[PDB]
């Protein structure tokens, strides 16, 4: 891919206590059009790990396409050995940097989470190849918008418990509706524990709009 | 081969111990004696 | 061009404008644009005639393969995922966009888009081409859930007539065609047949 | 028959045979049982696994294998051929769902591997797949279905099936069952039984047993037999030994 | 005698010839065994010199990290599929950043001794491993012939006169899941004694032992670093 | 009867291998010893006539300043190694930046061991193995290693070893007369003696060829005076 | 998987023959006899397409094919290698024409077939054709006949019969026929020498004939057929 085409925006993700969470609203813009108001951005990778996209959408087919025949390729073996998310994560680094460096990129900005071994894993695999781990991620705006404020809480209670975190994903992704022109007020969150992984409905924020009686 | 078949099935009948045979002395035997007719390689011959 | 499928409960209802240009002239003022890729499976074309043209018979020819071989039915899901393997794999040298759209004896009246990028999702409605961008708001203000078969009919005929009002790359004729397990109807919607608008005056 | 005309899959027999197929043919007829039947909703597998030593573990040489996750797969003969052909069946059904969006249908997965198997009785180049595979499945806009393939390419619809040493013998088992009214939970007792009558303790040693499910109750999932219905049917068949 | 000079030819009694005279290949290599415990794999090879004048053949390669093995037959066939197996560990470190299990290095060697069966003019690789290793499923022990078969063993011998070796872990397998490192490596140093007349025995000379465990990356031990083990054995008079 | 070259017999051998073997047993013989002042590598040229320059016989080459081999058998097939290890040699020093390890050059040469074959090849790859046995000797941080190598492949390690016609009467003579402290004085000599001994010709200085490596010094091939001022000593 | 066996399968014998090709010329006098006459003003192809059945449609296959619209084909010898070589010829002459704008030479063509058969006498793995062609011609006013051999030798004829009785056929025409004949007797002495052989009665859908004139290659009617058999 050279030129995006149907996009998504930002995805967020932090850690928290035996788990993590990711965010990611349902729209694919075509430019400045909302012109796919109900996609998924999110897909569940085994039981482990799953993972959410910025970018073009049609890489992101690509890449669940992919990920998904090889998780089942893997099952079919039933060595009891499975996909941990760091390998995920490392597969997918190498993947986005061969195409890359063939100079014909897969336009994502992606983002993984897991929860194997008793450990949290978040993870983040540019379009370039850069790859990198961390307490707390966002794509896009949410790196400019929603991260400030993720690692300002991160950074006084470096471990959040479940609740606290899936409030701290609803407010990032309401600064994002706010501030953010081509997102959208329906998002998916996903959770990773060890009961699984779960992936919540359409959610809605709440939104203030009380300045704009503030003119005069 | 048919004969056979019930020769076959009546030592299977003899066999064991049921002197009135059944339905079960005779697959047993038919496959059986269809069986071994793998060995009996061109059976046909026509004139000129 | 604009282009059109509504899903209803029996099947699917297309639509589409008959206006092919080469620039501001108008080379087929009559183009057929809903093309069967099976029995009960047609494609909306948009996009370059050439490229769409090429990808439809590609994938008639795949589709037709797998329907002898399997001795079924195709599934539309199928069609569009071939449909979307050329549309991405080539993404870089076509600019298609279709619709899929068809009935199934598994999962009954469906439409699935297939955008330039090479991306599918499956559609309540969906509309494409350069009309397309200005119907979204009266197909999201006229669209509700369970429509019979004549209220869809109408509904794109409609949407249709508005957007080849609208854009210059659009207009001629519309051709409708509904499919269901039935089969399929096709209908042309010419002249005083096309729904009109009172225009403003004063 | 050191005549030559049974050194190459190439070469026709003057009565119009290739004997290089009926000897891979054979070399499957050497090997253990193993049989397969299809119910009303799904398909159950059992494998006589031989141990030829105790110094294999328990689950070594497995002869049950997943080739996609709606579609398990039974084999007998000489086994690498069978794990070549495990190989080749599975990445028919990855290729599938790649091209086509779906899982794949099992009367075309094996129409493809028994068209691949086919692929290798024609010329000198290469040698027929010494052996012979059963292939399972179930699914609500199908029903269950298996199949069975030898090494001739041949392919074909199974209510009952076996393949191995006592081919025949479990076949006249097989069709004292009612199994188009029976369910798998029914089902997997009768495939032990069918088993244990058919295993010969004199020629063979002790022996192991694979059992496999793919039906409704496993949601299409192939899968293994749990420990505890494994158990079950094996005291079952034990005991329905002694008659 | 016309079936006996092609793979790709069976035999009108359902064998194929040149597969087993592979196999006999791995009869001529001198004898190794590989047991386990439920931490610990442990491969103990005989290793074997032309003249007394010459150097012991090495019989244990390392592949990763977590993963040794054992040779027995051609070498310059053990050599192209050790190779091949080492490259295979790395490419999947180098992609997944995570150690290859065992089972799938073992399946992919099986895929790739099949291919050479079945085409003319082609040959088995003439050469049997042992093959130990460490993984999220434990330790274990596999073993490959030439047939592209393998096995998941629990303990294992092969190589000339390795029956009596098999004998013997065929005696003391409910043992070895509970021994320590020490005895475990005992039980292969008996196993491969078993193999010997009673004129030649054990040396710091002839014996090569591998260990791979849970807190132990895979070690090959010669010379010198073998005498704590042997030196620990009781002298098995005839 | 016609079979492929890559056909086993049913004892578990391939025959093309075992008739290279064979085909050494025709070449001249030489012999290597290691010590640890060095390595001598000596080997008989078998002139035919008066007329042939026996200095265009070298059956010894230096692979690389520090390694040297000798070889035994068919010479042309011979030289095809000696180049391929040359290069080896050479490409690891330009990769790494430090000289080769005899035991990897040795691994380098024996991984050309089984590559021959028929069909599914490229169409200039090996018909036949080699038909050929080399002596490498050489120095590195091992101190003097000496290695020897057959068509199998098989490649090991040697104290004192012989190829050739004369290999077991050679062989057997090494081992009554070799221990891991010997001079490298007492190498050549020794070398020189059991020569004389298995030679079919008068031994001379222009009849065999002698080298060593030692430590110190790279791959010394001696002179005509050199090997008189030896067999002077006999 | 497969490859293709590289070596030749005809090869010189110690007396200097090339055995296979002999006995592929065994194959040709084996098949149904056809005669082909070069006539002044046309050439006369004919063939004997005897059926073994009244099963058999003899409006589906034929044996006298057009290579071009000025160049037609008849064998003998075994069927499916005479399709290969009819495919073969007629993309050969399309060849030409790609390149001249120009009908391709009868001359031409019977060369270019000939190095095709040929081929298969070298290259690996194969067996020659069992098949020798008549290849009748118009090019430059003139008329034209070749024969080729699966040995991939050709002949000019004014006259001449292959397949079975191929030798009584010859010498038949050698007497029975000459120059200075308009096409129609030519049809005629075709007919005559194909007579010599038919075993039955010779019916419009037992034969079947070709002409070419310079009008064109043509395949004669059965109505036609049966208008020249009325003799």
């Amino acid at each position: 891919t050279q030129n995006p085409m149907v996009t998504g925006t930002s995805v967020l993700g932090v850690k928290f206590e035996g788990g993590v969470v990711i965010a990611a609203d349902m729209l694919g813009s075509y430019g400045s059009l909302a012109r796919f108001r109900n996609i998924s951005r999110i897909m569940r990778v085994n039981n482990s790990t799953m993972l959410g996209a910025s970018g073009d959408y049609a890489d992101f087919q690509y890449l669940k396409q992919v990920l998904g025949q090889m998780v089942i390729d893997e099952e079919l073996l039933g060595d009891g050995h499975s996909y941990s998310p760091r390998a995920i994560h490392s597969w997918l680094t190498r993947a986005m940097y061969s195409r890359r460096s063939k100079m014909n990129p897969l336009w994502n900005t992606m983002v993984i989470g897991g929860y194997a071994d008793g450990e949290s894993f978040l993870g983040y695999v540019d379009m370039l190849g850069v790859a990198y781990e961390a307490p707390s991620l966002a794509t896009g705006y949410g790196a400019y918008l929603a991260q400030p404020l993720l690692r300002e809480v991160l950074e006084k209670q470096p471990v959040l418990s479940q609740t606290e975190a899936r409030d701290l994903v609803e407010r990032c992704m309401r600064v994002l509706y706010y501030r953010d022109a081509r997102s959208y007020n329906r998002f998916q969150i996903a959770t990773v524990t060890e009961k699984g992984v779960e992936i919540e409905g359409p959610l809605s924020t709440e939104t203030n709009w009380d300045i704009a009686h503030m003119i005069s | 081969d048919l004969r056979n078949v019930c020769t076959e099935a009546g030592m299977f009948a003899i066999r064991a111990d049921h002197d009135f045979v059944v339905q079960e002395d005779f697959m047993k035997a038919v496959r059986k004696v269809a069986d071994s007719k793998k060995l009996e390689s061109k059976l046909d011959y026509k004139p000129v | 061009t604009t282009i059109m499928a509504v899903q209803f409960d029996g099947g699917v209802v297309l639509g589409a404008d008959s206006r092919t240009t080469t620039g501001s002239y108008i080379a087929n003022r009559v183009t057929d644009k809903l093309t069967p890729i099976h029995d009960r499976i047609f494609c909306c074309r948009s996009g370059s005639a050439a490229d769409t043209q090429a990808v439809a018979d590609a994938v008639t020819y795949q589709l037709g393969f797998h329907s002898i071989e399997l001795n079924e039915p195709p599934l539309v899901h199928t069609a569009a995922s071939l449909f979307k393997e050329m549309c991405y794999r080539y993404r870089e040298d076509l600019m298609a966009g279709i619709i899929i759209a068809g009935w199934d004896p598994q999962e009954g009246g469906q439409v699935y888009s297939v955008p330039m990028g090479g991306m599918m999702v499956r559609q309540s409605f969906a509309i494409g081409g350069s009309g397309s961008s200005y119907i979204y708001g009266y197909v999201d203000a006229t669209y509700r859930e369970g429509m019979t078969k004549e209220e869809c009919l109408q509904f794109t005929a409609n949407a249709l007539a508005l957007a080849m009002e609208r854009d210059g790359s659009s207009g001629g004729v519309i051709r409708l065609a509904a499919i269901a397990e039935s089969g399929v109807e096709r209908q042309v919607l010419l002249g005083d047949q096309i729904p009109k608008f009172a225009v403003a005056t004063l | 028959i050191g005549t030559g005309y049974d050194l190459s899959a190439s070469t026709f027999s003057p009565d119009g045979r290739v004997f290089q197929v009926e000897y891979a043919m054979k070399a499957v007829e050497n090997s253990s049982t193993a049989i397969g039947i299809r119910c009303k909703d799904g398909v159950v597998f059992g494998v006589e696994k031989l141990v030829l030593s105790k110094l294999y573990e328990e689950g070594s040489n497995k002869r049950l294998f997943n080739v996609d996750r709606h579609v398990g797969m039974a084999v007998a003969g000489l086994l690498a051929d069978a794990r070549s052909l495990a190989d080749i069946a599975r990445e028919e059904a990855s290729n599938f769902r790649s091209n086509f969006g779906y899982n794949i249908p099992l009367k075309h997965l094996a129409d493809r591997v028994a068209m691949y198997v086919h692929a290798y009785t024609l010329y000198s180049a290469v040698r027929p797949f010494g052996c012979s595979f059963m292939l399972g499945s179930y699914s609500v806009n199908d029903g269950a279905q298996l199949y069975m393939i030898d090494p001739s390419g041949v392919s074909y619809g199974y209510w009952g099936c076996a393949i191995g040493k006592a081919r025949q013998a479990a076949k006249t088992e097989i069709e004292k069952l009612q199994m188009k009214e029976m369910t798998c939970r029914d089902i997997v007792k009768e495939v032990a039984k069918i088993i244990y009558i058919v295993h010969d303790e004199v020629k063979d040693k002790a022996f192991e047993l694979e059992l496999s499910w793919v039906g409704e109750l496993t949601n299409g999932r192939h899968e293994i037999v749990p420990k505890d219905i494994r158990e079950e049917a094996e005291k079952y068949a034990k005991e329905s030994l002694k008659e | 005698n016309q079936y006996d000079n092609d793979v790709t030819v069976w035999s009108p009694q359902g064998r194929i010839h040149q597969i087993e005279y592979a196999m006999e290949a791995v009869k001529q290599g001198s004898a190794t065994v590989g047991l386990k415990s439920k931490t610990h794999a442990v491969l103990v090879a005989l290793k074997r010199a032309q003249s007394e004048l010459a150097a012991h053949q090495k019989k244990i390669l390392h592949v990763d990290n977590h993963i040794g093995i054992s040779i027995a037959g051609l070498t310059a066939d053990a050599r192209l599929l050790c190779n091949f197996m080492r490259q295979e560990c790395l490419d999947s470190r180098f992609v997944f950043d995570r150690p290859l299990p065992v089972s799938r290095l073992v399946s992919l060697i099986g895929s790739k001794t099949q291919i050479p069966t079945q085409r003319y003019g082609r040959r088995p690789y003439g050469v049997g491993l042992l093959i130990a290793g460490y993984d999220d499923m434990g330790p274990h022990i596999f073993q490959t012939c030439p047939s592209a078969n393998y096995f998941d063993c629990r303990a294992m011998s092969i190589g000339a006169r390795s029956q009596s070796a098999r004998t013997y872990l065929e005696r003391h397998m409910s043992e070895f899941m509970e021994c320590n490192l020490n005895e475990l490596v005992k039980h292969g140093l008996r196993a491969l004694r078993e193999t010997l007349p009673a004129e030649q025995d054990l040396t710091t000379k002839n014996v090569s032992i591998g260990i791979v465990g849970k807190d132990l990356e895979f070690t090959i031990y010669d010379d010198d670093d073998v005498s704590p083990f042997l030196e620990g054995l009781e002298e098995r008079p005839q | 009867y016609d079979r492929g070259v890559n056909t086993f017999s049913p004892e578990g051998r391939l025959f093309q291998v075992e008739y290279a073997i064979e085909a050494i047993k025709l070449g001249s013989t030489a012999i290597g010893i290691q010590t640890s002042e060095g390595v001598c590598l000596a080997v008989e040229k078998r002139i035919t006539s008066p007329l042939m320059e026996p200095s265009s016989i070298e059956k010894i080459v230096e692979i690389d300043a520090h390694i040297g081999c000798a070889m035994s058998g068919l010479i042309a097939d011979a030289k095809t190694l000696i180049d391929k290890a040359r290069v080896e040699t050479q490409n690891h020093w330009f990769t790494y930046n430090e000289t080769m390890t005899v035991e990897s050059v040795t691994q380098a040469v024996s991984n050309l061991a089984l590559q021959f074959g028929e069909e599914d090849a490229d169409p200039g790859a090996m018909s036949r193995p080699f038909g050929v046995a080399l002596l490498f000797g050489g120095v590195d941080e091992k101190g003097p290693q000496l290695f020897h190598m057959d068509p199998s492949g098989t490649f090991v390690q040697c104290d004192a070893r012989a190829i050739g016609s004369a290999s077991e009467g050679a062989q057997s003579s090494l081992q009554e007369v070799y221990h891991k402290s010997m001079t490298l004085k007492e190498a050549i000599k020794s070398s020189l003696i059991i020569l004389k001994q298995v030679m079919e010709e008068k031994l001379n200085a222009t009849n065999i060829e002698l080298a060593t490596v030692q430590p110190g010094q790279n791959f010394h091939m001696f002179t005509k005076e050199e090997l008189e001022e030896v067999i002077k000593d006999i | 998987a497969e490859r293709g066996y590289s070596f030749s399968l005809t090869t010189f014998s110690p007396s200097g023959k090339l055995v296979q090709i002999e006995y592929a010329l065994a194959a040709v006098a084996g098949g149904a006899p056809s005669v082909g006459i070069k006539a002044a003003n046309g050439v006369v192809l004919a063939t004997e397409k005897k059926q073994k059945s009244i099963l058999y449609d003899e409006r589906s296959v034929h044996k006298v094919e057009p290579i071009t619209k000025h160049i037609g084909l008849v064998y003998s010898g075994m069927g499916p290698d005479y399709r290969v070589l009819v495919h073969r010829a007629r993309k050969l002459a399309q060849q030409y024409y790609l390149v001249y704008q120009e009908p391709i030479p009868t001359a031409q063509l019977v060369q270019r077939v000939a190095s095709v058969m040929q081929e298969y006498t070298q290259s690996g793995g194969v067996r020659p054709f069992g098949v020798s062609l008549l290849i009748c011609g118009w090019n430059e006013g003139r008329p034209y006949l070749f024969q080729s051999d699966p040995s991939g030798a050709y002949f000019a004829w004014k006259a001449t019969a292959m397949g079975k009785n191929y030798v009584n056929g010859k010498t038949f025409l050698e007497k029975r026929y000459n120059e200075d004949l308009e096409l129609e007797d030519a049809i005629h002495t075709a007919i005559l020498t194909l007579k010599e052989s038919f075993e039955g009665q010779m019916t419009e859908d037992n034969i079947e004939v070709g002409i070419c004139n310079e009008a064109g290659f043509r395949r004669l009617t059965p109505t036609e057929v049966k208008d020249y058999l009325a003799a």
